[PDB]
């Protein structure tokens, strides 16, 4: 099968994404390879100097729409729409115009610059997970979507989930959510969509919306503070105002400081 | 002690004291490594001692905090101790050739 | 990764190179320090003297204590060595022979 | 170099500003002045009045 | 052994047969594995069962 | 480039020339400066032995140090030259030029 | 960035287009101001301006 381009819905559309990895991305100049199925992305993307090879290899192109159109298919972003000629298209419908690309926390949803450094869980509308029987159960962020789906919202921290393809997510219980976070950590791993990481017991404060983790490398970046308590982390916080800002304490100093006192006490003798 | 005081004659005393502050700072220097607290609190405490002391070995024991201690410090703290030791002298400064 | 115990092992290795007739002390503190925290209880009872010597002997930072007593035998091994350069020495005990 | 200030973002360029204050003295040679300046000033109004 | 007790964290293997009780364990942070020979494990009912 | 890299390659070539029982610590120096840059920066806090070592290691360049080694050497030859110019050789057998 | 006012780059086919800060000096060119940040442009020479 070849690829072919197509035109239909082409005065609904506002702009284009890229879908890498299974997660939405902005797009950049600099990419050179795509998977396509429209021609006005040839436009879209040689007004800005940009040319690339088309390859089933590559991320694919999906066009930001203010239609509803196609139908939404569990583990799948935006929504998936099949030509008359068999071929299938993809979608990122919106209901308000601030919309650039969204992820869905167990909570709410929160748009997201970068997938890596967001607070971001899952990135379609609906999932599925294999229950305690071994079986497969849906969920929707919206349980009108499909029929016998559970809210997103039922979900709960520190508990053990599977997919039906044997990926697990877990995600630690939180009480503050927006531009400043703050969560709380077991002494086990948590694991998000495609990642999964391994952090200690204790509450870390975050200035920002990125994720946050209590282990060595989050307590390093900046911005990040994180602690075994909540009174311990005022200590951790106010150390740095009274210490150095790296090991250049050199302790070979004391040579020249005994110096001083030897060259008194034989000064006081003669 | 008495042989101790034997020797030296007056300046035993000056002796004395500037051994026991040098012996102090080392011993703080070689628990360093591992109580990363100790470099600002003993020197707040070092400076608040340090006013009941003749000025004598007060000199001595200065010189002696700022060649000993000053690589391994925050700069505020150098200037506060600078600013504290300085006023009595800025006071007479102020005084004597700028006020009114 | 973590490399905490080889400092302590170089360290203690570069203390053993510099001899001296002090380290005996040093080491009978750190092997009373490790059996006091091996057993304890057991023949702590009244005496709260004996308690007191038992808590000193406990908390003794022995793992930050080579260092100081590095620095007190360089001035020594020092000192020493410019005696024997320039100076010169009279008795025959010293360790010396060897040259 | 001097007079160049950068940082992650917005908040984060603005808190590095102030990261050459808890540098170990001998970091700056000639700009030394300001920022004593600037400290003995608040240090001195701080604690003689308040 | 006959005798009913509180549950800590640390305790490490349980004969569970109740469901929730998986969700319940795992928020205290605790992990186990199931073994009968492991003490067994009740859960508290208002109404009146069995 | 030939002028950028053979010069370093003949300065370390001549420093062979110059031979001296120091040489060795150099030749451990440059192995330390290169191990120590696509690995370490790890291991984290504690100890002051193994941080000196580094902080003693990475204090400049392979060629300064190449060249302050050759100027010690240079001035440790010249001395012993001048020193064999008017005491006098062991091996007077030969007759050098002296006698 | 810019070494001369008026410049000359390739398209994205590799065929020589005309560039200049003001169109009225040269007929058939196209001004800077159109040319959008953060996007790679070639010379004649193969020089890279970004």
């Amino acid at each position: 099968h070849v690829m072919s381009k197509h035109t239909d819905f082409s005065s609904e559309i506002i702009g284009y994404k890229a879908i890498d990895g299974g997660v939405t991305r902005d797009i950049a100049s600099t990419d050179t390879c795509f998977a396509n199925k429209h021609a006005d992305f040839d436009t879209w993307f040689s007004q800005r100097g940009g040319s690339y090879t088309n390859d089933k290899a590559c991320p694919l192109i999906a066009a930001v729409i203010t239609r509803e159109v196609g139908f939404v298919v569990p583990g799948l972003p935006g929504t998936i729409l099949r030509t008359t000629n068999g071929d299938f298209l993809h979608f990122l419908p919106r209901v308000f115009s601030a919309v650039g690309n969204i992820c869905y926390t167990p909570s709410k949803l929160i748009e997201y610059t970068d997938f890596a450094t967001s607070a971001c869980v899952l990135a379609a509308e609906c999932t599925i997970f294999k229950d305690a029987s071994g079986k497969p159960v849906p969920y929707c962020y919206d349980t009108n979507v499909l029929e016998g789906s559970v809210a997103y919202e039922s979900l709960r921290p520190d508990t053990r989930y599977v997919l039906m393809d044997g990926s697990i997510i877990q995600f630690p219980n939180t009480y503050l959510e927006g531009s400043v976070r703050v969560v709380t950590t077991f002494d086990s791993e948590y694991c998000r969509h495609g990642t999964c990481e391994r952090s200690e017991a204790g509450v870390c404060v975050s200035t920002s919306g990125r994720w946050v983790l209590n282990n060595d490398y989050y307590r390093s970046l900046p911005g990040v503070f994180c602690g075994v308590d909540a009174v311990n982390l005022l200590t951790n916080m106010f150390t740095p105002l009274i210490q150095p800002i790296g090991a250049l304490d050199i302790s070979a100093s004391i040579v020249a400081g005994g110096i001083v006192a030897i060259v008194v006490t034989c000064l006081a003798y003669y | 002690f008495m042989r101790f005081r034997r020797a030296f004659g007056e300046y035993s005393h000056v002796v004395a004291f500037n051994t026991l502050l040098f012996l102090m700072s080392f011993t703080v220097l070689c628990l360093t490594p591992v109580y990363s607290f100790l470099p600002g609190v003993y020197s707040v405490i070092y400076l608040y001692l340090t006013f009941y002391l003749t000025n004598d070995v007060s000199f001595l024991a200065h010189i002696q905090w700022m060649v000993m201690f000053t690589p391994l410090v925050p700069f505020w703290i150098t200037i506060a101790y600078i600013i504290c030791i300085s006023t009595k002298h800025f006071y007479w400064f102020f005084s004597n050739y700028l006020k009114r | 990764w973590d490399l905490t115990a080889f400092g302590l092992v170089a360290e203690w290795f570069l203390a053993y190179i510099l001899f001296t007739r002090f380290f005996y002390v040093l080491g009978l503190a750190a092997i009373m320090q490790l059996f006091f925290s091996y057993f304890a209880v057991h023949f702590i009872s009244n005496s709260w003297l004996m308690w007191l010597i038992i808590n000193l002997v406990q908390m003794a930072p022995i793992s930050a204590m080579v260092r100081m007593y590095i620095f007190f035998a360089s001035f020594y091994y020092v000192w020493k060595s410019y005696v024997h350069v320039v100076d010169g020495c009279n008795s025959s005990t010293c360790m010396m022979c060897y040259k």
